[PDB]
C-alpha cells in the first residue's frame, strides 16, 4: 500500500552511510604501510658485501643504528676488510624511488621515507657534502630535484639556468644595508597600506592619543618593568623609543641635560617587538599604522611592546650565504614572409574509451583562439569511428599565417555523436617559448573532461599535453615551411604600425562600415567622449557589443585619455588582424599605468598577449604594496596556470618579491606547495618552488620544519580515518596520544612556526588539550605553548586545528573575500566588524583553520540555556546568554557588536551565494560579536541542479537575532535599533557594489583553480544578479529590500 | 506578434539558453539603446544592437530586420556567418497541456539527472584516485627496480671479496669461514627472489587497475550524453512551464 508492492530487486545491502572523508590516498612512513611497527628489522648492506640484519627500534637514529650495526658487524665475516665507521655514509632507495645518502644521521628511520626497510654502507661520493642538501630543497618541495636535472625539454632547462638572475638580485637588496636590511627581509613590518586613520577609530583615541606599554628587562632574565606611556597615535618607534628610555633613566640624581645625552647614547640601541610573537616595527611608519596598533585600538586594548637590544635582534638572524648552484639557423624566416593559410594534420588517436554500442561516431573538433578564437571552428569528417579511430586529413583554417597573434594557440578535442559530446581535450601554443612558430610533428596526450564543462573544446584549459602516459593520445601533424618561421621582433612591428597609421589617413571620404575607422579627424564628437567613460565604469561581464567594439576600436587614441578602458579597448581588437594588434602593440607600450586592482583583469584568461600581461606587470611592480599583494597572493599564484611559458613577467615579478619580504615568500611557498599534487601546474611550480628554497636563506630550514610537521600530521589523521574507523573517540583518542608521545613527533610536532602565521611560534605540545573532534573527518584539534618570552601578554597558548579531508580552498577564498569587504567598508569609514578567522590549505583537501577563542555555535548558546523535559527552545536564550556575558555599560557595546557584525555578515552572505546558514554554522562570541563558518559552495553551487534566478537568502535573522539586535522588545520589526541595522545593510550594500569590478577580477583570477564552483564565467556571474550591476543603484537597493524582504516576510521598505 | 516572435525574449539567462547550440543559433534581447541580438558564433556569443526605424543603412520593425538576416550572411554590415536557427519547447515534452502533469514530470526528469550526476561524480573520483594509485604503483615498481639493483650488486659485491678470502687462506677455517660465508650469500640471493617476486606481484596488479582505469572512463562516456540530453529536456520542459517561479521548488 506503501510502495504499490513494487519489488526493487537489484537494491542488496551486504560512503553514503557514513557520509564523509572522501581524498585519498598517501603513504607513510614506509612503502604500503602508515606507521612501521615499533620494533622493525633492517638489512643493513656492507661494503664488504654482507648482510647483517639488525632489530632495531622505529624511532631510533642513524647514529645509534650505525653504532649498533658495526658492533654487530664484527661478529660476521670478513670485518678487518671495514673502515672506522666515521669513514662511512647510509644510504638506500626511498618512496620516491631515489637512492638518498643520509647526511644528517640524527634523522629516525621512521622519518627517512625508506621503501623497504633497509640501509646500504657507502664512503661518501660527491665530495661536496654541502652541494647534495639539495634534499633539503625536494624535502620542502615534495618532489626530489634530481628529477628536473633528467628533464629533456629546454624550456624548463632554461627556466632553471635563467630565473637565477632574479635570486642573485634580491639576495644583493638583502645584503645591502646589512644587518638592518637581513632584519628587513626576514621581518617586514606589518603595516596598513594607509596612514590615514578612519573616522570611527581616531575617535576612540581622545584627540589623538594612545596609551601604550613599553615594557624592559634587567638581570638576569626574568624581572620586567612597565613603562605605559601616552603618546600621539601618528609618532614613530623611535620617538616611541625615546619615551621609554626618558621614563625608564629619570633620576633624582640626573639633571635635565644630563638625562638629554643618556637618552641618545640609548636611544638608537633598541627597537620595538610586540610582546607575545616574532613582530617588530623596523621602519618609519606611524604607530597607527602597523596593524597591531589599530588592532589594540578597534578592540579596546593597551598595546604591550618590548624594548630589544639591536644586537640580540642582530644575533638571531643567520647569514642567507646564497650560492649558484651547480647548472651554472642564421636569421631563420619571419612570420610574416609566410604566404599561406594555416593547416594541421590531425593523424590518429589511440587510447579511446567508449562503449561501441553506446556511442555511433567519433571525431576531432579543433579551433583557434586567443582566450576567444580567431576563426570558424572547424572539425573533421567522423571517420573510422570508435574501433581504431584515424583521420589522416589536413584540417583547414580560414586565417593567413602572418594574422597568427604571438599567442595563438590550437584546441582540439575528440567528441561522440545532435547527440555531440566531448570525450577528452588538449592545447598547444602555436608559437613555442623561443617566439618559434611550431612546424612537425607533434604527440598531445589529452585530459578529461572536468564536471562543470558541458562544452566541446575548453580553451581556458590548460596549455600543454597531460603528463599522464595511460590516456588519450592524439598525436598529429604541422606545416613546415624549409626554415623555422620566428614570430616578427618589436621594431618589425613598430614600423608595420607606423605604416599603417599614415596609411589610414590617406583612406578617402566615405568609408561603410567607417566601424573601424573614425573619419573624425583630431575633434570628437561631446555625446562620444561622454559614451566611452560610460563603456569604461561597467564590469568586466557586461559583455561588449559589435558596435561598442568597432567603436571602441576607432577612438583607440582618445581611449588613452581614459586608461581604465584598456581592458574593453583590448577586447575589441581584431587579434586576427596583425594590422589592428601592430598598432595595439604600440598603444600598451607607453598606456598610461593603471591601479593594480584594474590591471589584474589583465592577467586572467581572457588576456593572454606578452605585452598587455607585460603592462600589466609595469602597473603592479610601480602601485602595487607589499601589503596589498599579500593579499592578492592567492589570485597572483593562480593567475601564472594561464601564462604561455615557464619563464615570463609576473614569474619573475612574484619571485623576486617573495626573496625580498620574508611574509610574501612563507605564503607564496604554501599556496604553491598546496597546489603540488594537481598535474596541471606541478612542472611549473615545483620549478619555481625549486628557485624560491634555493634563494630564499635560512628559512628554507624554517619551512623545512613546519613542511615535516604537517606530514605527521598527513599520517596519524590517515591512519585515525582507515582501520581506526568503527572505533569508539575513547580508542582512536588514546591511539592519537600514543602516538604524539612517541619522540619521532614530539622531535617533529613541537618547536616550529604556525603555517597560518609564522610570527606565532608554536613550542611545546599540551596534550592535555590536543583532542580529535567528534566530526567523522576526524580533525585534530591542537594546541602548543607559546614559547615568547612575554607569552602572558598575548596568549598563554596557541591552538590551530588541523583537517585531513576537506577541501579548504573555498573557504580559504570566501574569508579572503570578507576580508576584503571589511577593509573596503571600514577604510571608507562605515563600521561592520567581520571575522575572517585564519584558513590555509597546505594540500590535497588538507588544511589549517584558526581557532577563536571564547566563541559557540548557536546551537551550543541553546543547548546551554535550555530547560529540561525538552519540549521547546527560548528564542530569548541567545539574549539572555548574552546579557549574561556582557553586563552595565558593556551589555549596550556587545549590541552594537552584534549589530554591526550581523549586518555585515548578512549583506556579504547574501552577495556571495554561500550555503544555507543555521544554528551549527553561526557563531556568536562573548563580547557579542557574530561570525559565519563552513561557508561550503559559495557562489549558488547547488542551483547547477535546478537552480535559474533563484537570487538566495542564506542569512535569514530569525528571532533570535531580532530580539537581541532590538535589545528586548517584541515586536522587533518596529524600533529605531532596527531601523539603524537596516540602514547599515544598505550603505554596506552600495558600498560593495561600487567595488564590484574587484569581485568579479578576483573570481575571474581564480577560474585556474580546479574550484567545481568555479569552472567558467557564468559561474561569477552570479554576483552581477545579486549586485544587480545591469539596474541603477536606486534600483539595486530596492532589489536588495525586496530580496531581503520576502525571505524575511516583512520588515523592509 | 512582435511580442511572440517565435524568439523575442525580452543577460545572463541569454548565455545559459545559447549554451552549447551550434554555430549559427540566435535570439533577441541600460541606458545603452533598445534590444539586442545575441548570436553564437563557434563557442562565443556575439552581441549585435539595434524616427520608426531599428546602424548606419530603412528597416521598419524588429521582425522586418531578422528575418532579411535569416536568409543572409552578416559580413556586408560589418566585415567579419548568417543566423541560421532561431532556436526557441512545445514540440517534444508529451504536448501536455496538463500544467500539474508537466511540473510532475520536472521532478521525475530532475530525479533522474541529480541520480546521474552524482554518478557522474562518484567515478571521476574513482578514476582520479585510480590515476593516483596508479602512478604510485609504477613509482613502487622503479624503488622495486632500484632497490633490486643495489642488491644485485651487493651479492655481487661479495663474490670479488669473498673468493679473495677463500683462496689466499683455503686451509685456514675452510669449512667453518666459507660455510658461514656462503650462508650469507644464499640468504642474499634467494632475498633477491623474493623482491623480484614482490615486484612482479605489484605489475599484475597495476595491469588489472589500469584494466578498471580503462573501464571508468567507459562508462563515464556513455554516462556523459545521456547527462546533457536529460539536462537538456529538463529546461526545455522547465521553460514550457514558465511560459509560478516559486511553485517549482518542490518538484525541483
Ligand atoms: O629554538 C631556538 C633555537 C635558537 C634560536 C631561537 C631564537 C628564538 O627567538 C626562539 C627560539 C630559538
Ligand atoms: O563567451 C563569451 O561570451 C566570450 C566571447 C568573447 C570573448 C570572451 C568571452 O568570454
Ligand atoms: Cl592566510
Ligand atoms: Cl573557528
Amino acid at each position: 500500500s506503501y510502495y504499490h508492492h513494487h519489488h526493487h530487486h537489484d537494491y542488496d545491502i551486504p560512503q553514503g552511510a557514513m557520509g564523509s572523508m572522501p581524498p585519498r590516498p598517501s603513504s607513510g612512513e614506509l612503502w604500503g604501510i602508515h606507521l612501521m611497527p615499533p620494533r622493525i628489522l633492517v638489512e643493513c648492506l656492507l661494503p664488504n658485501g654482507m648482510i647483517v640484519t639488525l632489530e632495531c627500534l622505529r624511532e631510533a637514529t642513524l647514529i645509534t643504528i650505525k653504532h649498533e650495526l658495526f658492533k654487530e658487524a664484527r661478529k660476521y665475516p670478513l670485518h678487518q676488510l671495514l673502515q672506522d665507521e666515521s669513514s662511512y655514509i647510509f644510504v638506500s632507495v626511498t618512496q620516491e624511488a631515489e637512492r638518498e645518502e643520509f647526511f644528517d644521521e640524527t634523522r629516525r628511520l621512521c622519518d627517512l621515507r625508506l621503501f623497504q626497510p633497509f640501509l646500504k654502507v657507502i664512503e661518501p661520493v660527491g665530495n661536496r657534502e654541502e652541494k647534495i642538501l639539495n634534499r633539503e630543497i625536494g624535502f620542502a618541495i615534495g618532489m626530489p630535484v634530481c628529477e628536473f636535472d633528467m628533464v629533456k625539454d629546454p624550456e624548463v632547462q632554461d627556466f632553471r639556468r635563467n630565473i637565477l638572475n632574479v635570486c642573485k638580485e634580491a639576495v644583493d637588496l638583502r645584503d645591502l644595508n646589512s644587518p638592518h636590511s637581513r632584519a628587513m627581509y626576514v621581518y617586514p613590518p606589518n603595516v596598513e597600506s594607509s596612514p590615514e586613520l578612519p573616522k570611527h577609530i581616531y575617535n576612540k583615541l581622545d584627540k589623538g592619543q594612545i596609551i601604550v606599554v613599553i615594557w624592559v628587562i634587567v638581570s638576569p632574565n626574568n624581572d620586567k618593568q612597565k613603562y605605559t606611556l601616552k603618546i600621539n597615535h601618528d609618532c614613530v618607534p623611535e620617538q616611541v623609543i625615546a619615551e621609554a628610555i626618558r621614563k625608564k633613566t629619570r633620576s633624582m640624581l640626573l639633571s635635565s641635560e644630563q638625562l638629554k645625552l643618556c637618552v641618545l647614547e640609548y636611544q638608537g640601541k633598541y627597537i620595538l617587538k610586540v610582546c607575545g610573537c616574532d613582530e617588530y616595527f623596523l621602519e618609519k611608519y606611524p604607530l597607527s599604522q602597523y596593524k597591531y596598533i589599530r588592532s589594540c585600538i578597534m578592540l579596546g586594548r593597551m598595546p604591550n611592546l618590548m624594548l630589544m637590544a639591536k644586537e640580540s635582534l642582530y644575533s638571531q638572524l643567520p647569514m642567507d650565504c646564497f650560492t649558484m648552484p651547480s647548472y651554472s639557423e642564421t636569421s631563420t624566416k619571419s612570420l610574416w614572409v609566410i604566404n599561406s593559410a594555416l593547416r594541421i594534420k590531425i593523424l590518429c588517436a589511440t587510447y579511446v574509451n567508449v562503449n561501441i554500442r553506446d556511442i555511433d561516431k567519433i571525431y576531432v573538433r579543433t579551433g583557434i583562439y586567443h582566450g576567444g578564437e580567431p576563426l570558424c571552428d572547424n572539425v573533421n569528417t567522423q571517420r573510422v569511428p570508435c574501433s581504431n579511430p584515424r583521420w589522416n586529413e589536413w584540417l583547414n583554417y580560414d586565417i593567413y599565417i602572418p594574422d597568427l597573434p604571438r599567442a595563438a594557440r590550437l584546441c582540439l578535442s575528440i567528441c561522440s555523436v545532435e547527440e555531440h559530446c566531448p570525450l577528452a581535450w588538449g592545447n598547444i601554443n602555436l608559437f613555442d617559448y623561443t617566439d618559434t612558430l611550431v612546424s612537425g610533428k607533434m604527440a598531445l596526450n589529452l585530459w578529461p573532461v572536468p564536471h562543470g564543462l558541458e562544452d566541446l573544446l575548453n580553451p581556458i584549459g590548460v596549455t600543454g599535453s597531460n603528463p599522464n602516459k595511460e590516456t588519450p593520445c592524439l598525436e598529429l601533424e604541422f606545416d613546415w615551411f624549409s626554415s623555422v618561421v620566428k614570430f616578427p621582433d618589436m621594431s618589425v612591428i613598430e614600423e608595420h604600425a607606423n605604416w599603417s597609421v599614415s596609411r589610414e589617413a590617406g583612406f578617402s571620404y566615405s568609408h561603410a562600415g567607417l566601424s573601424n575607422r573614425l573619419a573624425r579627424d583630431n575633434e570628437l564628437r561631446e555625446n562620444d567622449k561622454e559614451q566611452l567613460k560610460a563603456i569604461s565604469t561597467r564590469d568586466p561581464l557586461s559583455e561588449i557589443t559589435e558596435q561598442e567594439k568597432d567603436f571602441l576600436w576607432s577612438h583607440r587614441h582618445y581611449c588613452v585619455t581614459i586608461p581604465e578602458i584598456l581592458p574593453k579597448l583590448l577586447l575589441s581588437v581584431k587579434w586576427n588582424s596583425r594590422d589592428e594588434v601592430a598598432q595595439m602593440y604600440c598603444l600598451v607600450k607607453d598606456w598610461p599605468p593603471i591601479k593594480p586592482e584594474q590591471a589584474m583583469e589583465l592577467l586572467d584568461c581572457n588576456y593572454p598577449d606578452p605585452m598587455v600581461r607585460g603592462f600589466a606587470v609595469r602597473c603592479l611592480e610601480k602601485y602595487l604594496t607589499d601589503d596589498k599583494l599579500s593579499q592578492y597572493l592567492i589570485q597572483l599564484v593562480q593567475v601564472l596556470k594561464y601564462e604561455q611559458y615557464l619563464d615570463n613577467l609576473l614569474v619573475r615579478f612574484l619571485l623576486k618579491k617573495a626573496l625580498t619580504n620574508q611574509r610574501i615568500g612563507h605564503f607564496f611557498f604554501w599556496h604553491l606547495k598546496s597546489e603540488m599534487h594537481n598535474k596541471t601546474v606541478s612542472q611549473r611550480f615545483g620549478l619555481l618552488l625549486e628557485s624560491y628554497c634555493r634563494a630564499c636563506g635560512m628559512y628554507l630550514k624554517h619551512l623545512n620544519r613546519q613542511v615535516e610537521a604537517m606530514e605527521k600530521l598527513i599520517n596519524l589523521t590517515d591512519i585515525l580515518k582507515q582501520e581506526k574507523k568503527d572505533e569508539t573517540q575513547k580508542v582512536q583518542m588514546k591511539f592519537l596520544v600514543e602516538q604524539m608521545r612517541r619522540p619521532d613527533f614530539m622531535d617533529a610536532l613541537q618547536g616550529f612556526l604556525s603555517p597560518l602565521n609564522p610570527a606565532h611560534q608554536l613550542g611545546n605540545l599540551r596534550l592535555e588539550e590536543c583532542r580529535i573532534m567528534s566530526s567523522a573527518k576526524r580533525p585534530l584539534w591542537l594546541n602548543w605553548e607559546n614559547p615568547d618570552i612575554m607569552s602572558e601578554l598575548l596568549f598563554q597558548n596557541n591552538e590551530i586545528i588541523f583537517k585531513n579531508g576537506d577541501d579548504l580552498r573555498q573557504d580559504m577564498l570566501t574569508l579572503q573575500i570578507i576580508r576584503i569587504m571589511e577593509n573596503i567598508w571600514q577604510n571608507q569609514g562605515l563600521d561592520l566588524r567581520m571575522l575572517p578567522y585564519g584558513c590555509l590549505s597546505i594540500g590535497d583537501c588538507v588544511g589549517l583553520i584558526e581557532v577563536v577563542r571564547n566563541s559557540h555555535t548557536i546551537m551550543q548558546i541553546q543547548c546551554k540555556g535550555g530547560l529540561k523535559g525538552a519540549l521547546q527552545f527560548n528564542s530569548h536564550t541567545l539574549h539572555q546568554w548574552l546579557k549574561d556575558k556582557n553586563k552595565g555599560e558593556i551589555y549596550d557595546a556587545a549590541i552594537d557588536l552584534f549589530t554591526r557584525s550581523c549586518a555585515g555578515y548578512c549583506v556579504a552572505t547574501f552577495i556571495l551565494g554561500i550555503g544555507d546558514r543555521h544554528n551549527s554554522n553561526i557563531m556568536v562570541k562573548d563580547d557579542g560579536q557574530l561570525f559565519h563558518i563552513d561557508f561550503g559552495h559559495f557562489l549558488d553551487h547547488k542551483k547547477k541542479k535546478f537552480g535559474y534566478k533563484r537570487e538566495r537568502v542564506p542569512f535569514v535573522l530569525t528571532q533570535d537575532f531580532l530580539i537581541v539586535i532590538s535589545k528586548g522588545a517584541q515586536e522587533c520589526t518596529k524600533t529605531r535599533e532596527f531601523e539603524r541595522f537596516q540602514e547599515m545593510c544598505y550603505k554596506a550594500y552600495l558600498a560593495i557594489r561600487q567595488h564590484a569590478n574587484l569581485f568579479i577580477n578576483l573570481f575571474s583570477m581564480m577560474l585556474g583553480s580546479g574550484m567545481p564552483e568555479l569552472q567558467s564565467f557564468d559561474d561569477i556571474a552570479y554576483i552581477r544578479k545579486t549586485l544587480a550591476l545591469d539596474k541603477t543603484e536606486q534600483e539595486a537597493l530596492e532589489y536588495f529590500m525586496k530580496q531581503m524582504n520576502d525571505a524575511h516576510h516583512g520588515g523592509w521598505t | 506578434s512582435l511580442q511572440d516572435a517565435e524568439w523575442y525574449w525580452g543577460r545572463e539567462e541569454v548565455n545559459e539558453k545559447l549554451r552549447d547550440t551550434a554555430d549559427g543559433t540566435f535570439l533577441v534581447r541600460k541606458m545603452h539603446g533598445d534590444y539586442t541580438l545575441t548570436l553564437r558564433k563557434g563557442g562565443n556569443n556575439k552581441l549585435i544592437k539595434i524616427d520608426g526605424k531599428y546602424s548606419d543603412p530603412t528597416f521598419s520593425s524588429v521582425v522586418e530586420l531578422i528575418n532579411h538576416y535569416r536568409n543572409e550572411s552578416l559580413a556586408q554590415y560589418n566585415p567579419k556567418v548568417k543566423l541560421l536557427y532561431p532556436v526557441s519547447q512545445q514540440d517534444q515534452v508529451v504536448k501536455e497541456d496538463n500544467i500539474e502533469a508537466v511540473g510532475k514530470k520536472l521532478h521525475e526528469y530532475n530525479t533522474q539527472f541529480q541520480e546521474k550526476s552524482r554518478e557522474y561524480d562518484r567515478l571521476y573520483e574513482e578514476y582520479t584516485r585510480t590515476s593516483q594509485e596508479i602512478q604510485m604503483k609504477r613509482t613502487a615498481i622503479e624503488a622495486f627496480n632500484e632497490t633490486i639493483k643495489i642488491f644485485e650488486e651487493q651479492c655481487q659485491t661479495q663474490e670479488r671479496y669473498s673468493k679473495e678470502y677463500i683462496e689466499k687462506f683455503k686451509r685456514e677455517g675452510n669449512e667453518k669461514e666459507i660455510q658461514r660465508i656462503m650462508h650469507n650469500y644464499d640468504k642474499l640471493k634467494s632475498r633477491i627472489s623474493e623482491i623480484i617476486d614482490s615486484r612482479r606481484r605489484l605489475e599484475e596488479d597495476l595491469k588489472k587497475q589500469a584494466a578498471e582505469y580503462r573501464e571508468i572512463d567507459k562508462r563515464m562516456n556513455s554516462i556523459k550524453p545521456d547527462l546533457i540530453q536529460l539536462r537538456k529536456t529538463r529546461d526545455q520542459y522547465l521553460m514550457w512551464l514558465t511560459q509560478r517561479q516559486k511553485k517549482l521548488n518542490e518538484w525541483l
